[PDB]
RNA sequence: AUAAGGUGGGGUUAGUGA
């Protein structure tokens, strides 16, 4: 038998890309197709938002003078906020912004180990000439979908749900390979969809790492 | 005969759970049966889940 | 006699007492569960007023 | 044997305990009028024995089970004393009625009788005097262990 | 175990295809 290898990662855009696996025998395109699709949607390490403590706010179901938006819409906007962390397993981010205008992703106090990926992602609009927000955004690692109720203290600490999944949409396509003097061999092409927080070769390598650990369990 | 009344507003968030009634606009009722993970959905060649 | 509203109570633990104010009322935004105490109300049984 | 302060402090915890467990009595009586008959009168004898929270009563329940699980007689008279609140002499009577002529051989001679009610008092008393002394350093650490 | 609890009225839910 043969073994496939990486020939290309077509970085087609900032968000997503396509990789290529080649060569393969019969069924293994479909086998690793359904397999690696299912693993990539299954479980990758995530870097979601965890909880947010905005300053003058008792609780999520109230307002704040100086912003057009409710609190609720704000933190659901933060639920989609993507970010990249390297050296830690949890970190606390901080934003301070006054003046009339939209609140972008740029206004956080960035560090060298954390890295936002989409600077344009809006949060809210300040409408007052002199009002500000000052929240502290706790961010940690994780894996999977974790609601806020299934976990486990001061009242300013609001909560969110956890969506520890960098991936969005996985598609794979088999076709024949163009091998030297041989047929019946297969080019696997995989299209992933990433928010921007995970490099592809790392992703599939982690996936097959998990899959080897799972075939490990009996032989 | 009462001295003071204290009203308390309590606020609940409710998501969804297997056993809820949810329906379209054609008399097509339904009780939601199984919240089944993403990977088991049908999906097109483009890759989008239903 | 009347009835009182304060945080003075006979014989419950400090767990429910943690989440009241000085007047016996939960703060706005303290998340509670079932069986928690919102307002400590007591009766003076045995008040004299003589 | 234990000391006087220990007897006080532990004694207060135990009366709160048996007061608490006595509230888990199976059934009482009352009526449908008596409460209305009750709120507008001053009763007199407040039979409401005070008890601890559920945390302490559960905890020291685990303590009393944890030592006293080995003798069910001593446990039973313990619940007699604090749970029902009955006196030592009263259970000297209850116990003396059915102590069972078990042919205990005295310094008088071979005898077929109950040990006397004069006997059964100091029978009872040496039990719980040792029993509190047994359970005391366990419980005194147990509040400290939560602490 | 201190949440208990009668009488009217109103609104809603579930009950075939030959």
């Amino acid at each position: 038998f043969l073994k496939p290898r990486l020939v290309d990662i077509e970085q087609v855009s900032s968000t997503h890309a396509k990789v290529t696996l080649e060569p393969l025998e019969r069924g293994f395109g479909h086998t690793l197709g359904n397999a690696l699709r299912r693993i990539l949607l299954s479980s990758m390490p995530g870097c979601a938002v965890t909880e947010v403590e905005i300053d003058g706010v008792l609780h999520e179901y109230s307002t704040k003078e100086g912003v057009q938006e409710d609190i609720l819409e704000i933190l659901l906007n933060l639920k989609g906020l993507a970010v990249r962390v390297q050296g830690k397993d949890e970190v606390i981010l901080t934003l301070n912004k006054s003046g009339i205008g939209p609140v972008t992703a740029a206004d956080i106090t960035h560090d060298g180990d954390v890295e936002i990926v989409k600077p344009q992602h809006v949060i809210c609009h300040l409408t007052d000439e002199n009002a500000s927000i000052s929240m502290r955004i706790k961010v940690q690692r994780g894996r999977g979908y974790v609601p806020a109720s299934t976990r486990i203290r001061p009242i300013g600490r609001l909560l969110v749900d956890a969506c520890y999944s960098p991936v969005e949409r996985i598609a794979y396509n088999v076709e024949a390979a163009r091998v030297e003097q041989r047929t019946d061999l297969d080019k696997l092409v995989i299209e992933m969809e990433t928010n921007g927080t995970i490099d592809p070769e790392e992703a599939i390598r982690r996936a097959a790492t998990i899959l080897a650990e799972q075939l490990e369990a009996f032989v | 005969g009462v001295l003071k009344i204290v009203k308390v507003y309590l606020a609940v968030k409710r998501r969804i759970q297997p056993g809820d009634k949810m329906a379209g606009r054609h008399g097509n009722k339904g009780v939601i049966s199984k919240i089944n993970p993403i990977e088991d959905m049908p999906y097109d060649e483009n890759g989008t889940p239903v | 006699g009347p009835e009182e509203i304060t945080a003075d109570i006979p014989n419950v633990g400090e767990a429910a007492l943690s989440k009241l104010d000085e007047s016996g009322i939960v703060y706005i935004g303290a998340e509670v569960t079932g069986g928690d105490i919102l307002v400590g109300k007591v009766t003076p049984k045995g008040e004299t007023q003589l | 044997n234990l000391t006087k302060e220990q007897h006080e402090w532990l004694n207060g915890w135990l009366e709160l305990w048996g007061a608490w467990v006595y509230s888990g009595r199976l059934e009482k009586r009352m009526s449908s009028v008596i409460a209305k008959f009750m709120e507008s009168v001053e009763p007199g004898r407040v039979m409401t024995r005070p008890m601890c929270n559920d945390d302490d009563g559960m905890l020291i329940s685990q303590v009393v089970d944890s030592v006293m699980y080995i003798d069910k007689k001593a446990f039973g008279i313990l619940l007699s004393y604090y749970a029902h609140g009955s006196s030592k002499h009263a259970i000297a009577s209850y116990y003396h009625r059915v102590a069972r002529p078990r042919k205990m051989l005295c310094r008088g001679g071979g005898r077929i009788q109950k040990p006397s009610l004069a006997t059964c008092r100091r029978e009872v008393d040496e039990i719980l005097n040792a029993s509190l002394f047994m359970i005391y350093p366990v419980l005194d650490s147990a509040f400290k262990n939560r602490k």
